[PDB]
């Protein structure tokens, strides 16, 4: 769960993800 | 979703859209948290101030969509509820406290590349993540701004704000069952869920296990992208209610 099949699974980052970790 | 952006295809697998069956009508957002359980806000089903008391026979759900109008034929999965569960201590005449409801689907949805359960938070994740400054993610089809109906699923990342700040920005009695997020007057960035986005997920990505946990449910707010006002979300963890 929480592992989106077209991103996490394929091992790819989505457009805005950078922001999340960056804000961390 | 004020100031949002077009969601990439497959961005939020857990995204679910609440629909009044006849006449067709997008009532609220919601999230998939198991192949037969959906999580949404109580006021999307019961809010007497505007005489609203939805039964199962009046609701229908659609999962795996992208556009707000067209039918996603090889992706979408329409399913009907089988029972509704609204929190016993939900406060509608005061501060929308415990605005949470579970929708039990009739037939377990079959997972795909466009339909997949979001994780509920655990103390560790809830503890390491729920910290002011850390931005979560909100998705939805609501008003492009306030009185507006988006074509593709919108997305926007929002920063959590300190409890004092939240409490100070409203006359309404904030309770521990809700947090608040959004930019501050001055950060030079904007965005916000808005009515209609309601019942949707406020999720945060954990770097420990690279998976998306749902932290809040879009609940209430004053306006949409108003300066000096922040949106409130039901606090899922403090509500992790047992009905399942
Ligand atoms: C249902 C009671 O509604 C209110 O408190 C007011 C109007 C209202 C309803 C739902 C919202 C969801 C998100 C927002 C927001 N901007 N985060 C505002 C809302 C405002």
């Amino acid at each position: 769960c929480g592992l989106r099949p077209l991103f996490e699974k394929k091992q790819v980052q989505d457009q805005t993800e950078k922001e999340l970790f960056e804000s961390y | 979703i004020v100031e949002g952006q077009d969601a990439e295809v497959g961005l939020s697998p857990w995204q679910v859209m609440l629909f009044r069956k006849s006449p067709q009508e997008l009532l609220c957002g919601a999230s998939l948290i198991s192949d037969r359980w959906v999580l949404t806000a109580a006021h999307c089903l019961l809010y007497p101030p505007w005489d609203k008391n939805f039964t199962v026979d009046d609701l229908l759900v659609r999962i795996g969509k992208h556009s707000r109008t067209r039918y996603e034929r090889k992706v979408e999965k329409i399913s009907m509820l089988d029972k509704i569960y609204i929190h016993p201590r939900y406060n509608w005449k005061e501060n929308l406290d415990r605005d949470i409801a579970l929708l039990k689907l009739k037939r377990p949805i079959e997972l795909s590349d466009y339909i997949h359960p979001v994780c509920l938070p655990d103390k560790q994740t809830a503890a390491k993540l729920l910290h002011a400054g850390f931005k979560g993610r909100v998705t939805g089809w609501g008003n492009r701004r306030e009185t507006v109906q988006p074509s593709v699923l919108q997305v926007v990342n929002l920063p959590l704000v300190e409890r004092p700040v939240c409490k100070a920005s409203t006359r309404i009695r904030i309770t521990d069952n809700m947090f608040c997020a959004g930019y501050k007057p001055g950060e030079g960035k904007r965005g916000d869920a808005c009515e209609g986005d309601s019942g949707g997920p406020f999720v945060m990505k954990s770097p420990y296990n690279n998976r998306w946990y749902q932290m809040g449910i879009v609940s209430w707010g004053e306006g949409c992208d108003r300066d000096g006002k922040y949106g409130f979300y039901t606090h899922v963890f403090r509500l992790k209610w047992k009905v399942i």
